[PDB]
């Protein structure tokens, strides 16, 4: 039955060092990922170790080799919009970043 | 004393620290089945289906 | 047989020769009336287009404290159009709806009692073929 | 000019509609608890579906509230009529029926015109808040108070007046001067009663009057009627009976055949909600302009063009009927 | 002999961390305003 | 209604990408996307609809605001009880409220 605890038997790969502040695609225990990694005010209580939202997304996460409490936020995203005059009058444009 | 356990419906109150400082049934009478349909913990005037 | 709509209702006995009527077994819904919780805790419950002499059987009747149908026997019931209400009493005065409950029928919660609306006060104006008011 | 004529017509408006409600796992999965099972899995349409309902259901009360209560008092007719000539039979109440109305509402309650399937599938209907008893009540009470006192019991206090000065007075606010009324009583009077006699006898003659609400009834007949045929359908299973498919095969293909049948009848579903609220946005705007024509043609008289009646307006009187109003101008 | 126990024993469903939020869970619990009996 | 299965067997698109081969991986996104979509429809209709109410309140309100502020209005009821003198706009987040 698949990953509901923490795991017990583990297929052979190569474990690899930790970094912060970075949009990176992760591999924990099997649980692929996207996101950036930072530091939560907030301690997880003795026995959590997930965190999760309404949308039931993975939150933050503890270390399998070491005890930490980091989070989990996908890298920014947002729109994109154009200003123009009639094409028929000129050719300069301006953008706008939203938010 | 012994106690004994049966299967439930329940809704639980969490807070910022995480802890379960309030618990409410859900087939206790009608106003926990009201609270339950209704996901809060006061209710307001009026007459409700469940 | 079938009726207009598809349904059938109508079986005849395969051993001894006659025709029976098949109807649809009772459902309805439950409906709850409460004051709001800031000011007070008692409650009161409507079934829907039922005879309230077959509601111990309609649910189960199984619970530590019944949905305050309290085992759902003793005092407080009363026949409307919109089914049985158990939980309030009955009153021969009128005043201004607060919570309706159909065909004419508001409930308050002064316990909780159960009236007829009144529209209005009564007024009667003198009227001759030589008088006038300024 | 050298003359004039006294002239009456009819109007005719829609207010509300009938309250029905419909149980989602009844209609749909009957009484078998793996077909709710099943459903589990599909999210929370249902509790959309009925909050649209209710929110419907709602609002025909609403409406009918907005239209028949404009006044906070009951008022009362006197015993002794000596109008000046002026003969208000036919729209007054009739103390020798246990009804208590007037013939001309007789006539209406007679002129407008499965069961158990709705009865089975989960389809109820919901009673109204106001019995018809009250709204008679309410109009007997405008009609007494417009008949005694005027437009002042719509701005305040009423006060009395004799019903030869309120005609006289409503001349003068159409550019006619009082002595026209005083030197010709009589004959407007008796044109008055002749139009009345001659609007109930052409009522009574032809039925192509009340074919607004009739339009009303039929289509929410013919939606449900649509619904109901729906639950004899395929869409894709080797049948249409939930029992033949548990009955005949193993649980795996039992559920693809199900699913077929989910899907269809949500969708069925999903169609009717939408037509019913579609329907209720235009119910809604008619019973917005009744509203404002029982405040601007009942309690005063009125200056638009072609707003209250056909010609130069004087007065109007209200009539209740089956899920609607009638205007006498 | 009997002895009522009213709010007890309830105990932490998983191993989530939930931070303000109100809930619905499916489990095997204490009734509450329950007798218990006492030996 | 992003939590639901659809008949899939999760509903986490990385775990199916992560267990199984294009094939079945391709019936299961069919089915959660099938599902989404039709919420998506569900929810834009539901505001069309409510848009269209709003823009009739809004355009009873500019005609009351046309009428009253500027002007004596003979009206029965439009403006007020009674007889009508005056009346006065106020600003109230998302509306307005007047004084007759
Ligand atoms: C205006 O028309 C009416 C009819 O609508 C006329 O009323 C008639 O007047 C004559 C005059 O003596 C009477 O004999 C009749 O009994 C009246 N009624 C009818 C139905 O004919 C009225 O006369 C006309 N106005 C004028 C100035 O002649
Ligand atoms: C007011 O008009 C009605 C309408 O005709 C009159 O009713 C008639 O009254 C007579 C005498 O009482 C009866 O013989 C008729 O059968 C009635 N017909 C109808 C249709 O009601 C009524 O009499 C008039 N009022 C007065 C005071 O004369
Ligand atoms: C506790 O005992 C009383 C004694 O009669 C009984 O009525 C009740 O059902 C029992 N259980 C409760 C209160 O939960």
């Amino acid at each position: 039955e698949l990953l509901h605890a923490p795991a017990t038997v583990c297929g052979p790969k190569k474990s690899t060092n930790l970094v912060k502040n970075k949009c990176v695609n992760f591999n924990f225990n099997g649980l692929t990922g996207t996101g950036v990694l930072t530091e939560s005010n907030k301690k997880f209580l003795p026995f959590q170790q997930f965190g999760r939202d309404i949308a039931d997304t993975t939150d933050a996460v503890r270390d399998p080799q070491t005890l930490e409490i980091l989070d989990i936020t996908p890298c920014s995203f947002g729109g994109v919009s154009v200003i123009t005059p009639g094409t028929n009058t000129s050719n300069q444009v301006a953008v706008l970043y939203q938010d | 004393y012994v106690g004994y356990l049966q299967p439930r419906t329940f809704l639980l109150k969490y807070n910022e620290n995480g802890t379960i400082t309030d618990a409410v049934d859900c087939a206790l009478d009608p106003l926990s089945e009201t609270k339950c349909t209704l996901k809060s913990f006061t209710v307001e005037k009026g007459i409700y289906q469940t | 047989g079938r009726d207009i709509a598809d349904t059938t209702d109508a079986v005849r006995d395969p051993q001894t020769l006659e025709i029976l009527d098949i109807t649809p077994c009772s459902f309805g819904g439950v409906s709850v009336i409460t004051p709001g919780t800031n000011t007070s805790n008692q409650v009161a419950v409507l079934y829907q287009d039922v005879n309230c002499t077959e509601v111990p059987v309609a649910i189960h009747a199984d619970q530590l404290t019944p949905t305050w149908r309290v085992y759902s026997t003793g005092s407080n019931v009363f026949q409307t159009r919109a089914g049985c209400l158990i939980g309030a009493e009955h009153v021969n005065n009128s005043y201004e709806c607060d919570i309706p409950i159909g065909a004419g029928i508001c409930a308050s919660y002064q316990s909780i009692i159960a009236y007829t609306m009144s529209l209005g006060a009564e007024n009667s104006v003198a009227y001759s073929n030589n008088s006038i008011a300024i | 000019p050298t003359n004039f004529t006294i002239s009456v017509t009819t109007e005719i408006l829609p207010v509300s509609m009938t309250k029905t409600s419909v149980d989602c796992t009844m209609y749909i999965c009957g009484d078998s608890t793996e077909c709710s099972n099943l459903l589990l899995q599909y999210g929370s349409f249902c509790t959309q579906l009925n909050r649209a309902l209710t929110g419907i259901a709602v609002e025909q009360d609403k409406n009918t509230q907005e239209v028949f209560a404009q006044v906070k008092q009951i008022y009362k007719t006197p015993p002794i009529k000596d109008f000046g000539g002026f003969n208000f039979s036919q729209i007054l109440p009739d103390p020798s029926k246990p009804s208590k109305r007037s013939p001309i509402e007789d006539l209406l309650f007679n002129k407008v015109t499965l069961i158990c399937a709705q009865k089975f599938n989960g389809l109820t209907v919901l009673p109204p808040l106001l019995t018809d008893e009250m709204i008679a009540q309410y109009t007997s009470a405008l009609l007494a108070g417009t008949i005694t006192s005027g437009w002042t019991f719509g701005a305040g206090p009423a006060l009395q007046i004799p019903f030869p000065m309120q005609m006289a007075y409503r001349f003068n606010g159409i550019g006619v001067t009082q002595n026209v009324l005083y030197e010709n009583q009589k004959l407007i009077a008796n044109q008055f009663n002749s139009a009345i006699g001659k609007i109930q006898d052409s009522l009574s003659s032809t039925p192509s009057a009340l074919g607004k609400l009739q339009d009303v009834v039929n289509q929410n007949a013919q939606a449900l009627n649509t619904l109901v045929k729906q639950l004899s359908s395929n869409f894709g299973a080797i049948s249409s009976v939930l029992n033949d498919i548990l009955s005949r095969l193993d649980p795996p293909e039992a559920e693809v055949q199900i699913d077929r049948l989910i899907t269809g009848r949500l969708q069925s579903l999903q169609t009717y909600v939408t037509q019913q609220l579609i329907r209720a946005a235009e119910i809604r705007a008619s019973a917005n302009l009744a509203a404002t024509k029982m405040s601007e043609c009942v309690l005063g008289q009125s200056k638009r063009v072609d707003f209250c009646g056909k010609g130069y307006h004087l007065m109007s009187f209200p009539q209740s009927a089956p899920h609607g109003v009638v205007f006498l101008h | 002999a009997y002895t009522n126990s009213f709010t007890r024993g309830v105990y932490y469903p998983d191993k989530v961390f939930r931070s303000s939020v109100l809930h619905s869970t499916q489990d095997l619990f204490l009734p509450f305003f329950s007798n218990v009996t006492w030996f």
